[PDB]
RNA sequence: UAGUGAACCAGUACCGUGAGGGAAAGGUGAAAAGCACCCCGGAAGGGGAGUGAAAUAGAUCCUGAAACCGUGUGCCUACAACAAGUCAAAGCUCGUUAAUGAGUGAUGGCGUGCCUUUUGUAGAAUGAACCGGCGAGUUACGAUUGCAUGCGAGGUUAAGUC
RNA sequence: AUCCGGGAGUCAGACUGCGAGUGAUAAGAUCCGUAGUCGAAAGGGAAACAGCCCAGACCACCAGCUAAGGUCCCAAAAUAU
RNA sequence: GGUGUAGUGGUAGGAGAGCGUUCUAAGGGCGUUGAAGGUCGAUCGUGAGGACGGCUGGAGCGCUUAGAAGUGAGAAUGCCG
């Protein structure tokens, strides 16, 4: 038995997964099924710091669109939760920026809850 | 039950085949794991 | 109609960096002014795309075209040809190889 | 208009005449779905509610049922022997959104 | 994919401050005036886009330094060459070069392409005018 | 690169005084009909014109991959420390096995290759210049156990003849 | 958990908390008991760090709550009382 | 076979089920209106992998059931070009 076309269809479909790899790679076989590896190990690690991320920004946009109505940058979420008003943080973000009269609203109903 | 067959079931296995890559469970020394004369070529000791 | 006769010469025996130094100082130019840059390099890659020139500037004239006057070199390639190879007796035993190559000079002369 | 409405675990924003992707819903293609709770109420005159605000249904239809790309995960441990090889595909559904609250 | 500002790098206004530095010290100076450039307290980020703002800091001679370091922050540069080590400076920046105390700011940022965009927006002045009032700039007061 | 070392003028060429050692190299098309004649050039080589279904089958002649060397161009690059990726992403260009499209990438976060051997590796322990091909638990005779099949207080042939 | 059979690897271990010995009540020393982690363990913290504190990844998501450790700025959260 | 509860890190190693190459047999098929091979593609499956279309190419090859092996390459200070 031969070996004939069985090597080729591998080492094509590692080369199609390794296009645009900065110089040699294109077209070493060896050196690159090896970062392919590696770009797994990224891809793994990165699927699961998207949504640390994400977090930290709309924390500190949240942060800044509160101090801008006085109240500190957590006291909106004791605020709220006193209040029992449960959004997202991601909501709280596009709120925040856009919807500056809602913003106000929620903020000030934060501030009528934590009053006593 | 003509040319184009069945076998009984449980009648034939088929093989293991050694040495052929990490993810058989047989390949980096064939199921004899680190050095020593039980992993050579023809060691063992004779019986008794 | 066409435009842009051809011309080669397979395997000339010259060097195929040493070749690519002078087709840089061609590309793009008119046919006038080509072959009187050629004659003034004292280089052996000139003495030939100068022959290549001429036979292209030929097979236009007598097989196609009229104005000889309104011709540009558009492209100039060099490709490797076909390496020779052999020794030499370095010292205290052993040897070491010699490459000697080969070259394949082409040349495009559109009208403009 | 605004309804910011829990579905599934998440909160997307909705207006009118517009498309979401939803995770799954076990309704055929091209039926009604009914979604209920509404936190935020907008417009002008915005309506906050301490959760699930009264009289706020959001209807809706669906287009279809589909998928997301692959998601290859390889996993190695380097200089030891190992392979896990996967691959997984999520299945979705588009909402054609109609009449928020009635 | 969905849907959050990624702000452009042409749609952020900017501004125009002026702080004070009469008898605060340089710590809170610097905290103030460093979370300013970034762009914070401004619902607007992007970690790329500069979203900062342009600060200029009146009466650098007159900056607290508290109890001691008068006599006592020995700074230091060293100049790549065998001996080379200059402590030329020390709380005497104060009186020459009160414009250079342009340190205690660029430490705070980060050291990034935009840790250098960013700093090119102080304009520290050790007397007490602009000549920037072409700008129109407004007032910060610090109870911070 | 298999099959004799040897498909071809091979125990030859070549190596050692000698006994001895010992290679590489198959394929145009059906038919040589293997390019008359013209032009450039000292020639080699080429462009027309023809033969031919095809000459990008023109004699190093079926198909013609990879490293390697060139030409043209859509996007980017001259205040920048980068295991060279991935995640996020403005602008610019493009239009597919129609779908939660393709190329490129200003800028920001995070991040010390692959094997083997070790109590321990990024190691400054040890191996690889790159690409392609070849290149390692098999068979005969016995022993033992699991599974299956036919008979079952019985089972079963061997050498040998047609 | 025991019994009857088919098939192996392993006999160089480390450091940390706690009892001892030799040592100079010196060592990332050496040699023993005893528990954990590493070997065969990825994620968070101690600037970076196999062995220390928290905790054991089938897979996807631009949802939520806490541990160890933290909250002026690089860098997310009190310039908290 | 709706629906509950529980589980799914891993080296030496033990166990189970599949992908792919060449040949043999039987059945059913494709091919000068273009087979094998090569190149490009934005396609499908959980995996090894399988289709479809565009170009090149010029005489053989798939599919189903069972069988037999010179049955799979990234490393030997590997051998040949």
């Amino acid at each position: 038995v031969k070996g004939g076309t069985v090597t080729r269809k591998r080492r094509k479909k590692v080369l199609k997964l390794a296009k645009g790899y900065y110089g040699s790679k294109h077209t070493l076989f060896k050196s690159a099924k090896e970062q392919v590896m590696n770009s797994y190990y990224y891809a793994f690690r990165d699927r699961r710091q998207k949504k640390r991320d994400f977090r930290k920004l709309w924390i500190a946009r949240i942060n800044a669109a509160a101090r801008m109505n006085g109240l500190s940058y957590s006291k909106l979420m004791h605020g709220l939760k006193l209040a029992e008003i449960d959004i997202n943080r991601k909501m709280l973000a596009d709120l925040a920026v856009n919807d500056a009269a809602a913003f106000t609203a929620l903020a000030e109903q934060a501030k009528d809850a934590l009053s006593k | 039950m003509k040319l184009h067959l069945k076998p009984a079931e449980g009648s034939r296995q088929v093989r293991n085949r050694v040495g052929r890559g990490t993810s058989s469970g047989n390949g980096k020394t064939a199921g004899r794991g680190q050095k020593g004369q039980k992993a050579r070529s023809g060691g063992g000791v004779r019986l008794g | 109609q066409i435009t842009s006769a051809k011309a080669t010469a397979k395997t000339v025996r010259t060097s195929p960096r040493k070749a690519r130094l002078v087709i840089d100082l061609i590309r793009g130019k008119s046919v006038a002014d080509a072959i009187s840059i050629l004659k003034f390099t004292p280089n052996k890659s000139a003495g030939i795309i100068e022959k290549v020139l001429m036979s292209a500037v030929a097979n236009a004239e007598n097989n196609f075209d009229l104005d000889v006057e309104s011709l540009v070199v558009s492209e100039a390639f060099v490709n490797e040809g076909p390496t020779m190879k052999r020794f030499r007796p370095r010292a205290k035993g052993s040897a070491s190889p010699i490459n000697k190559r080969t070259s394949h000079i082409t040349v495009v002369v559109t009208e403009k | 208009m605004y309804a910011i409405i829990k579905t599934g675990g998440k909160q997307v924003k909705v207006e009118v005449g517009q498309a979401i992707y939803v995770e799954k819903l076990n309704v055929e293609a091209g039926e009604k779905v009914v979604f209920d709770e509404v936190i935020l109420v907008g417009g002008e005159s915005t309506k906050v509610g301490a959760p699930t605000v009264a009289g706020a249904t959001v209807e809706g239809t669906v287009e279809k049922h589909g998928k997301q790309k692959k998601v290859v995960t390889f996993q190695y441990k380097p200089k030891k022997h190992s392979h896990r090889k996967q691959g997984h595909r999520q299945p979705y559904t588009k909402v054609m959104i109609e009449a928020i609250n009635a | 994919m969905r849907t959050t500002y990624m702000a452009k790098a042409g749609e952020v206004e900017r501004k125009w401050y002026v702080v004070d530095a009469t008898d605060v010290p340089l710590g809170r100076l610097s905290a103030v005036v460093a979370s300013v450039l970034r762009g914070k307290n401004k619902p607007t980020f992007t970690p790329h886009v500069d979203t900062g703002d342009f600060v200029i800091v009146i009466n650098a001679d007159k900056v607290k330094l508290t109890g001691k370091k008068a006599t006592d922050k020995i700074y230091y540069r060293h100049s790549m060459y065998p001996g080379g080590l200059k402590s030329v400076t020390a709380g005497e920046l104060r009186d020459k070069n009160s414009r250079r105390l342009e340190t205690s700011v660029k430490g705070m940022l980060p050291k990034n392409t935009l840790g250098r965009k960013q700093f090119t927006k102080l304009n520290v002045y050790g007397g007490a005018e602009h000549p920037h009032a072409a700008q129109q700039p407004e007032v910060l007061d610090i109870t911070n």
